[PDB]
DNA sequence: GCATCAGAGCCCTAAA
DNA sequence: TATAATGGGAGTCTGATGC
RNA sequence: GGGG
């Protein structure tokens, strides 16, 4: 419905707008681990390839990826209404 | 109050069952109350006559029985059930081959049961059969259009029993037979019944250019066998005429009781029209091996005497109402009900056929379901059954008495013509010429008349006085039209004293023909003016003073009445508002003389002679099919005394047992300040605080948990994302309270629903991660009050699967029921009538220091404005308030009956009497005249209302006995300038109401392959702008306006998503893009293989498809 | 309903009404002034009838 | 304005050994006319314990200081044996007509809200008649009659009246 | 001539 | 998969235009 | 089947 499409383009929109006011590059390694318009949620193995660093250490800056929108997002906490 | 009753005219017999017509039809056609031996055969019991013995072995019917039904009416609408009677029949197989006989009672399915008041209750739901008047079956003679000098004789049986017969005389002076639309000369087919030249020239020879033209030779050179081979060859153009074969095909065509059923009113009038005796309802017989006449020579006969001139033959009036019948809720009925015997039948031959010869009982034999069908099928989804009206008790009163000219085996909109919805002269007494449908249904719904009764036959009756020499007798007769023609009668209100008859010239009917007659020519006399008119147009005072057009409207819309808490009857009756609220059954009544034992807001106890205690529970707070609430008050106390038929409990809109529509008011009739504009109606919000026009409504809600191939639908109290705040009415299980308040938004009864594959996005997996909660597996489908409704919950039934008693529709697991009631008070925008077809919609509400007001300080109720009144020509309204402002000094309700009602004279004798108490009051109190009293006479004796020279009070009382009163302005408490009518007016509240009709939609749901928006409010529909919206658009030259309903506002996907991302970011609205009904027009032509091309300047293809149709 | 006290030019509508047929625009200015945080919410706020300050 | 009836959950409720329905119970409660003595006193609420068979009237309120009911035969609910009514009726001061929808007051969860005619005053005529002071003519006799219910008097009313209309010209003072 | 075909006002409600 | 079985059942009125 |  014409509400739904204008929600779906505003998630997006907040949603990159959220990973680049931290950094654009601790949320490229997240933003390779869901996908955006790809799914690409697997775990631990393909992990090795391009983040930047090797492999462990990418399911931490996840974590501070996470951890670090987590904080930021208390006052811009405009994502809350998004939970239907 | 004393009730003054007027009227000089002594009516003889009492209105009759007024239900009858329904009541009396079903019981004749189940018989279920007759032992079988004594049964009649007609209705159920003629159609199992009719279908058996099943011939090949033979399977005979014994006889029919109905059972008790499983449960009671309540029962059955609570749970969704038909109330209906299970049917069983005896049945003995024979073997013809053998001498076998195996008897077993077989169960044939259910039969509905019609209630005491005359209604059905078919899937829980309360319906009605409406009655369907047709033509006759008989024997018909009408003139040839085409030659000014010829008639066709047309032989018309019952609808669907057999074929239409036309006899023309064709222009080479043979006489035709027209049969299934093909002609052929009728003398083959009487060859075929064994005549000879002999017999027909003999018989009729008499007319000397007419009988001879049937003769022709070729058809004489064959005996009776080669003539009916001749003849169907003739019909069936590929069928090899073996003599078995043809025989077969006209005998069930002709001859055959069971495929052509002239009626059994069929058989009457035939036998009556062409002088004959019929041995049956066919038109003729197999009979010693060969067919013998019994209709075609003397319709033959009749029809060459006619072309000739000879006495006694007329042509035939096809709208007379002796020749137009009724078709009652038991004829209906008992139609389908062969239809599904015969099916069953088809099953028993082709059963009688296979599997084993003889290892057959008449149990295995018997496949009910053709029946079962068919009767669930007329009761659902024929035309004639309808959904019960109960707005008010004279709703279904009315309904049950409609007649009907639709349906299957009638007209249709399509297909009908003046002839038929006119009022014909025949309709005197018997067809209400009043209470008929505005717009394209005129005279084909009409309403049967107060004192008529369908006789046996289906013909409408209307009673008569004999009078015999000038003495008018007490023996009233029943009569059918043909039968009325005879006599001369006079009218009911012609001068009697005593039994004689006292002027030398009455008014009289001759063939309806008004005649002025002496006493010595009068035959018989109207037994009273009610009998001319529906029930609802008797309801209206004054009649004969309303101009019917008006009258028409104010019948119709008494079904509209809304039931009022306060409803009272009018201050002035017709004397009907009695008999409708009794044969209504809305009330209750004492069965014998007794003693009232308990009285409670839920039931009455009464001790009769006999010492039973019979124990009376009221229906309380019942939801009608429109909303209204049924609802029942007890009207006696604790240890009255009561006797026999004394009212016991009110019903709706009833008041100590007559019929209230609505509500007695003070009506001033004046223009005031545009509010009153083409007729808006003014009331006082005095009006509102003493709950004048409050009228509870009730609003049925539900819902279904049901399995789906995700996982069950769960009916819970635990709804993802909610706070505590909207989940606060429900209970443990997740229902609202019985006695909450909800308003729209509100949860009524939680529900979840397993998500879809749609199992949620990577972009929602993300968003929840990041508030440390994981996305639930079932999502909120709860049930919630819909924009513009709510009211206080008041009951709530919960049915689940695997509770004793309930199963449901497969897959369903629990069905929720939640019932909102609401107490409206009047508002603006809603609709008020009188009985004159004055109506208009409240268009404002002042406080009551704005309401004009009498000298005494009582403000107005309602102001109408009299501009309503001169073009529409209904003065009875007029009359009714003057005795109305009489009757509110006087404290008197009165009864003037219809045609014979109170005059002129005698409502200003009531006036004066008024006058005095409304005045004299006032110079007793120590008051004189008024100072603006004085003005308004100045200007009133310059209009020549009073007379100049006279006191004030005797000017004032001479306005008073014109109805009009001195009138206070509120606003400045200076006078109307002039006097104004002011009295007690019966103005009803319609089941028309803004809170129902209002509705707006932004966005909201789309259809399938149009993608438009869906229609009506309770789907949140968009409104239509159809073709002559946009021509106005057109005609304005607005073009971006229709560009936007046509594309952004429409079908247009993309254009409205983008259109309204860009009204909440505050942008301006995108251009438009292509609607998608077109690419659905265009795909379409494609389907019929035609290449549909958008071309640009250059004619090169555009895409509209944007790629995704092309390889 | 008759509404003698309008210009020529004029229409009474119901509040309720123009809630429904505007509400993309009252959307946008509940979120200029603040009446909500933002576009979504406020739409959350129309829902229920009881909600509607 | 209130009404709590026991055992009762909405106004289309019904009681069993009553005769009313609590509909009519509640336009029954909206004829009381209820007198306040002390003029500081905005509110109270009126308690109803009735059984057996006895019509209850107005009467039977249990009596409160400073509230006087000055229409004490004012039907209430007919019982019949075993018949058993028990209620708290909220009654306030306030002025015009308050619609039950307006004030939705509630004393506790049950509690059903009622339309509330606050208006003391029943009905208001005046007469305006010719006299002279012997010297002059088409002079005004002005007769104002005063309808109550007798919460306020009639001589009350009228000046209150004179000082809403007194204290309205005031507004004429500061210009712009 | 006679048959065959395609026409026959708009918006709205509720019931299915 | 093997007695033999062999042909069906069913229902208005307009005006314009091509055989 | 109701409404304009």
């Amino acid at each position: 419905s014409p509400v739904d499409a204008a929600t779906q383009s505003l998630l997006s929109e907040e949603l990159e707008k959220a990973l680049s006011k931290l950094s654009e590059r601790e949320a490229m390694v997240l933003k390779l681990r869901k996908g955006l318009i790809d799914g690409r949620e697997h775990t631990l193995e393909e992990v090795g390839a391009f983040f930047g660093v090797t492999r462990e250490r990418i399911r931490q800056i996840e974590n501070k990826a996470l951890r670090k929108l987590k904080y930021h997002e208390s006052r811009t906490r405009k994502l809350r209404d998004f939970l239907d | 109050m004393e009730i003054k009753r007027f009227g000089r005219i002594r009516e003889v017999i009492p209105l009759p069952p007024l239900t009858e017509i329904q009541v009396e039809s079903y019981r004749r056609a189940l018989q279920a109350d007759v032992p079988p031996e004594k049964r009649e055969n007609v209705g159920i019991q003629a159609a199992f006559r009719e279908t058996f013995p099943i011939e090949e072995l033979v399977l005979d019917f014994l006889e029919y029985r109905l059972g008790e039904p499983p449960f009671p009416q309540d029962e059955c609408r609570e749970k969704d059930l038909t109330y209906q009677a299970p049917l069983y029949a005896r049945l003995q197989l024979i073997h013809k081959d053998t001498g076998l006989i195996k008897e077993d009672e077989v169960f044939l399915g259910h039969i509905p049961l019609m209630t005491e008041d005359g209604s059905f209750i078919i899937n829980g739901a309360d319906r009605v059969i409406v009655s369907q008047i047709h033509r006759s079956p008989g024997v018909y003679f009408t003139p040839d259009p085409a030659r000014p000098g010829r008639y066709i004789a047309s032989i018309i049986p019952l609808p669907k029993r057999g074929p239409w017969i036309d006899l023309e005389v064709e222009p080479n002076g043979v006489v035709s037979m027209k049969v299934n639309k093909r002609k052929f000369p009728l003398v083959l087919l009487l060859r075929v019944l064994g005549y000879d030249q002999e017999t027909l020239a003999r018989e009729l020879g008499a007319y000397g250019e007419l009988v001879q033209g049937l003769m022709d030779e070729s058809v004489f050179a064959m005996r009776p066998e080669e003539a009916l081979i001749r003849l169907f060859t003739l019909l069936r153009p590929g069928d090899p005429p073996k003599r078995d074969k043809a025989v077969a095909y006209v005998y069930g065509l002709i001859a055959d009781p069971r495929r052509y059923d002239l009626g059994e009113a069929g058989r009457y009038k035939a036998e009556e029209k062409l002088g004959i005796r019929l041995s049956g309802r066919t038109l003729a017989r197999f009979e010693d091996g060969e067919f013998k006449d019994e209709v075609f020579l003397p319709t033959l006969r009749y029809l060459f005497a006619l072309t000739a001139g000879v006495p006694g033959h007329e042509v035939d009036d096809i709208d007379h109402l002796g020749n137009r019948r009724i078709r009652t809720v038991g004829e209906l009925m008992t139609d389908q009900f062969r239809v599904g015997l015969a099916r069953l039948a088809r099953g028993v031959r082709e059963r009688m056929l296979m599997g084993s010869e003889d290892s057959l009982t008449p149990a295995k034999l018997v496949n009910s379901r053709p029946l079962e069908a068919a009767i669930r099928e007329f009761f659902s989804r024929s035309q004639l059954s309808q959904f019960k009206d109960e707005t008010n008790p004279l709703s279904s009163l009315r309904h049950k008495r409609r007649i009907s000219a639709l349906g299957p085996g009638g007209l249709t909109r399509e297909r009908a013509g003046f002839d038929v919805r006119d009022v014909h002269r025949t309709h005197y007494g018997r067809i209400c010429p009043v209470e008929t449908p505005e717009g394209a249904n005129i005279g084909l719904i009409t309403s049967l008349a107060a004192y008529a009764r369908v006789d046996e036959l289906g013909f409408i009756r209307t009673p008569y006085r004999r009078v015999v020499g000038g003495v008018v007798t007490d023996e009233v007769v029943y009569m059918t039209a043909t039968e009325e023609d005879r006599y001369t009668i006079a009218q009911a209100n012609t001068p009697l004293e005593g039994n004689r008859i006292a002027a030398e010239r009455v008014v009289a009917r001759r063939k309806g023909e008004p005649v002025i007659v002496s006493p010595e020519e009068v035959e018989f006399m109207d037994v009273s003016p009610k009998q001319v008119f529906s029930v609802n147009t008797n309801l209206i005072p004054f009649l004969e003073h309303d101009d019917a057009n008006r009258a028409l409207m104010g019948s119709n819309m008494q079904t509209q009445a809304v039931p009022l808490i306060r409803a009272q009857a009018p201050v002035v009756m017709t004397g009907l508002e009695e008999r409708v609220v009794r044969d209504s059954l809305a009330a209750l009544y004492a069965e014998e003389d007794g003693e009232v034992a308990k009285v409670d807001g839920n039931r009455i106890v009464v001790r009769y002679e006999d010492g039973r205690l019979v124990e009376y529970p009221l229906r309380r707070f019942y939801r009608s099919n429109q909303g209204t609430a049924l609802d029942q008050r007890p009207r006696v106390v604790v240890g009255q005394r009561v006797r026999k038929g004394d009212l016991l409990a009110d019903g709706p809109a009833s008041e100590n047992g007559f019929l209230a529509l609505g509500q007695n008011v003070l009506v001033a009739i004046m223009p005031f300040d545009g509010y009153n504009f083409e007729d808006a109606i003014v009331i006082s919000e005095e009006l509102l605080k003493r709950d004048f026009y409050t009228s509870i409504h009730i609003e049925r809600y539900e819902i279904e948990a049901r399995d789906t191939k995700l996982g069950p639908e769960r009916i819970t109290r635990d709804i993802p994302h909610l706070s505590e705040a909207a989940l606060r009415d429900l209970d443990e299980e997740g229902v609202v309270r019985i006695g909450a308040e909800v308003k729209p938004g509100d949860i009524l009864v939680g529900r979840t629903s397993f998500k879809g594959e749609s199992e949620p996005t990577p972009e929602e997996r993300l968003l929840r991660s990041i508030f440390g909660e994981k996305a639930r597996d079932v999502k909120d489908t709860s049930l919630r009050v819909p924009p513009g409704e709510g009211g206080i919950v008041v009951r709530t039934v919960r049915l689940r699967r695997g509770d004793p008693g309930v199963e449901l529709k497969p897959g369903v697991r629990e069905v929720v029921r939640v019932y909102v009631a609401q107490k409206r008070k009047l508002q603006v925008g809603d609709k008020l009538a009188n009985r004159h077809g004055n109506k208009g919609v409240v268009a404002k509400i002042l406080p009551v220091e704005d309401m004009p007001h009498l000298p005494d300080g009582t403000p107005v109720d309602v102001i109408l404005n009299p501009l309503g009144v001169p073009s529409r020509m209904n003065l009875g309204q007029i009359l009714e308030t003057h005795l109305g402002l009489a009757g509110y000094f006087l404290g008197q309700r009165y009864i003037s009956p219809i045609f014979d009602g109170a005059k002129e004279p005698e409502i200003k004798e009531l006036l004066a009497q008024a006058f005095e108490v409304y005045f004299g009051k006032r110079k007793g109190e120590g008051f004189g005249v008024d100072k603006r009293e004085v003005e308004v006479l100045r200007r009133a004796e310059k209009l020549g209302l009073v007379t100049p020279g006279k006191t004030p009070e005797e000017q004032l009382k001479e306005l008073f006995l014109q109805g009009k009163v001195v009138l206070y302005d509120g606003r400045t408490g200076e006078p109307i300038e002039g006097p104004i009518v002011v009295g007690q007016m019966f103005i009803m509240k319609l089941y028309h109401m803004v809170e129902d009709k209002m509705h707006a939609r932004s966005t909201g749901p789309y259809s399938l392959i149009t993608q438009q928006p869906l229609g009506g409010k309770a789907q949140f529909g968009g409104q239509r702008f159809g073709e002559m919206e946009v021509w106005a658009l057109e005609a304005y030259g607005a073009a971006h306006t229709l560009q936007e309903m046509l594309t952004l506002k429409s079908d247009d996907i993309e254009g409205r998503n983008a259109a309204y991302e860009a009204i909440i970011k505050g942008e301006d609205v995108p251009e438009p893009s292509v609607p998608e009904s077109f690419r659905v027009l265009v795909k379409e032509l494609q389907a019929l293989a035609l290449d549909v091309q958008t071309l640009d300047e250059k004619d090169n293809p555009v895409d509209i498809f944007e790629g995704l149709a092309s390889k | 309903v008759v509404g003698p006290q309008l210009k020529l030019h004029q229409c009474g509508l119901p509040k309720r009404m123009a809630l429904e047929l505007f509400k993309p625009f009252l959307l946008k200015k509940m979120e200029e002034k603040g009446i909500a945080p933002n576009v979504k919410a406020a739409r959350r706020m129309l829902e229920r009838q009881r909600d509607i300050k | 304005t209130s009404v709590y009836i026991e055992d009762v959950l909405h106004e289309f409720s019904t009681i069993p050994g009553v005769k009313e329905d609590v509909v009519e119970i509640i336009l029954n409660l909206k004829e009381l006319v209820v007198r306040f003595l002390n003029p500081s006193l905005q509110t109270v609420t009126l308690l109803l314990k009735a059984e057996g068979p006895k019509e209850v009237k107005a009467r039977d309120f249990l009596p409160v200081a400073d509230v006087e009911i000055m229409n004490p035969d004012l039907h209430i609910a007919t019982l019949e044996e075993g018949g058993r009514l028990n209620m708290e009726v909220r009654v306030d001061r306030g002025v015009g007509y308050v619609p039950a929808e307006k004030h939705g007051i509630k004393d506790r969860i049950n509690a059903i809200p009622v339309d509330a005619v606050f208006s003391p005053v029943r009905r208001v005529a005046f007469q305006v008649e010719d006299t002279r002071l012997g010297q002059r003519t088409d002079l005004d006799k002005l007769t104002l009659r005063i309808w109550t219910d007798g919460s306020v008097t009639p001589l009350e009313a009228l000046n209150q009246a004179v000082e809403i209309l007194r204290e309205h010209l005031t507004y004429f003072s500061n210009p712009q």
